[PDB]
């Protein structure tokens, strides 16, 4: 039960961890390929408030909000589909678990390093069932030139 | 240079929406100065674009500017303007012997006006009956603020209190708070010959009647603008005009260094250590 | 007891001749309360009263009125509105952070108002021609304060400075000072595009205009009170109003604290000790 | 990130030397903080160190210990001393 597009010109998509370099990393790969819209509409981080962190989109400030808990990245914004983690390795797992049980999402991918090979192979049974692609630990990410990239693939600009 | 033509970037502090100065001529928080002196508003005017950045009508604008007339000096003896005659006499300078005199408004002198609207804007909109109120603190201690004078009070007004009575009575629409102060006069003047509303009680409600009762104010700059504590800046803007007005005075008599004697002191230093 | 029947003595410091509190009604310096509303002075006419102790005439008690009100914030960038941010970002509360505003106000920053005017009150009462005046300062360095600007000097005014220019005009006469000040801005003009009279350096001038031409100051009241200072106190009370309007900025916008990073710096430590 | 790898330029304000702060270990005026308890010296001799960058000898480090010592208070009566008995009494 997988998609067979990934990433498109219309993908949102939401980190986990506060990487804002990171995030600005990828908020400027929209700018070079004059996409409509931003793509990261949320940033998830338990140990802050609920606000609105500040960005570059060009020039312009934008405001994407930090949020709390990931039911709330459910409520007012659920086209988001693909979702992503860069937390260490000490919290990797359970920021997973509960992720995909929220089937709205599409792909997930994991970067952190240091996961046990059955910690690996527990994610494996829930997304086969479901159908969401997993591109899963010690990955740099992925690139769709034109359309959209994760994480700090290809550096800076 | 290289960001004169903006290739770089820069994240910004300071936020600080109040007085664009660079340009040609200074904007207040909506208005360059030569438009303020075509509508010709008092310092009220300002008072209203510097502290609340919305366009305040020129009826309660000379209400602010009568709120601070009358919460000027109040003689030598207040422990306010008794730190600013010692450091005056001393002969620092004017504004090092200024605010030696703002520092002790405080919890326990001046401040009873932040008490006094913080006791009766809770006990209003979440509010209960007069004679409950007052029965509530009355099991409890916690005197009501705002409320106490040890001179004149029944059959002998203020006669200032009273200045203020009729111009918050006559150009003043929707005023909940005060007749609700009013009701917690009168249960309080049967109980005790003392107990009016003094005049910091008064500019408690009259001044949060003030926002809630204008236009351009909904319920959300009303209640927070006392929250952050911008009722103590009448009376840090008030009382500083006496403190300069004491000092002033006493510089030109010429006096010279306090030393306070020693008979009232009675050291209480223990036996031996 | 024993003093209330009068039979011992008592010798008396702290004169304090200002704002009468016992008694039934506050005495200000020479009238009670409730008499000041029924001319119905503005807070200028108080401004009279508790620093100069004469009832000052209604057609400049709406000058120094006006005077304060174009002294306002200058912009959040100067180095006295710059500390109270500064104290605000770190929350203290709003009188203490008007405490660390105030204190830099000195010979650096904001004192040019006390050297245009006895830079100015010295050469004309002792005084000579206005081209040699010029020659004078301009064999010794000592630029002449009140005057530089960086932006709008010629063809171009500040657009307050003139604000000032006919409020001046029309409602004061016997004007010596002023016309004495723009006389040398008139070979000053020629002799650079830029330095016209500044906002301060007018009222560093209209101001001692304002004592020796209206009436109940001689000529002794008229000089010692620019020489204690209390042309400061019309500043400090000016930029006063501004610092809380940042403050209450600060504190609205909800900002945390901060920190002012490392590259600026360029530690200077010696090599070994 | 692109002053970190150094391309463009800035002037500098604040000079500043005294008490670098980044880095591994406070560095004082001429020592780190460890090296200032291995000689052992007292206050005096971070009073020499903060005011004077001078490594000041032990021998007049007690001195200006000394120094404050004997200028500590003077009782409740002089006028510096008069008022923040006041700006106590009122609490703040």
């Amino acid at each position: 039960g997988k998609s067979t597009t990934l990433f498109s010109r219309h993908t949102k998509a939401i980190v986990w961890g506060m990487q804002t370099r990171a995030v600005q990393g990828m908020l400027d790969f929209d700018y070079v390929c004059s996409r409509d819209e931003p793509s990261v509409a949320a940033m998830v981080y338990p140990f802050t408030g609920d606000h609105k962190q500040k960005f570059y989109w060009g020039h312009k400030e934008i405001l994407i909000p930090v949020f709390k808990n990931m039911a709330d990245a459910m409520r007012k914004h659920p086209e988001v589909d693909v979702l992503i983690n860069f937390a260490s390795l000490r919290s990797a797992y359970d920021s997973t678990m509960e992720t995909m049980n929220y089937a709205q999402i599409r792909t997930i991918a994991i970067i952190a390093e240091g996961i046990p090979e059955a910690l690996t192979r527990k994610l494996i049974k829930k997304a086969d069932q479901k159908g969401v692609t997993i591109i899963g630990p010690a990955t740099v990410g992925g690139i769709k030139p034109g359309c959209f990239k994760i994480g700090n693939t290809g550096g800076m600009l | 240079w290289a960001r004169e033509l903006g290739l770089i970037r820069k994240p910004a502090s300071f936020m600080t929406s109040i007085c664009d100065e660079r340009g040609q001529e200074l904007i207040y928080a909506g208005m360059p100065i030569t438009e303020v002196f075509k509508e010709e508003m008092g310092i009220g005017g300002v008072l209203g674009l510097l502290w609340f950045q919305k366009r305040l009508p020129k009826y309660s604008c000379q209400f602010i500017e009568m709120c601070l007339m009358v919460t000027a000096d109040h003689g030598p003896a207040v422990s306010g303007a008794h730190n600013t005659i010692i450091c005056a006499r001393a002969g620092k300078d004017l504004v090092s012997s200024l605010t030696s005199g703002l520092l002790t408004i405080g919890d326990r002198f001046g401040g009873a006006l932040d008490a006094a609207a913080k006791m009766f804007s809770k006990a209003f909109d979440s509010g209960i009956i007069p004679m409950e109120f007052v029965n509530k603190m009355k099991k409890e201690g916690k005197l009501i603020m705002g409320i106490g004078h040890r001179v004149k009070s029944i059959n002998n007004p203020d006669m200032r209190v009273q200045i203020l009575k009729d111009y918050v009575r006559q150009h003043f629409p929707a005023t909940p708070l005060l007749d609700y102060a009013l009701e917690v006069e009168k249960i309080t003047t049967s109980k005790k010959p003392n107990l009016i509303l003094n005049v910091d009680g008064l500019i408690g409600v009259a001044f949060v009647d003030m926002l809630r009762n204008c236009g351009s104010f909904t319920r959300e700059e009303a209640d927070e603008y006392i929250d952050i504590g911008a009722l103590n800046g009448i009376f840090v803007l008030g009382r500083s005009m006496g403190f300069i007005g004491h000092y002033l005075d006493q510089k030109r008599l010429k006096q010279g260094l306090y030393r306070h004697p020693w008979d009232d002191i009675s050291y209480v230093l223990p036996e031996h250590m």
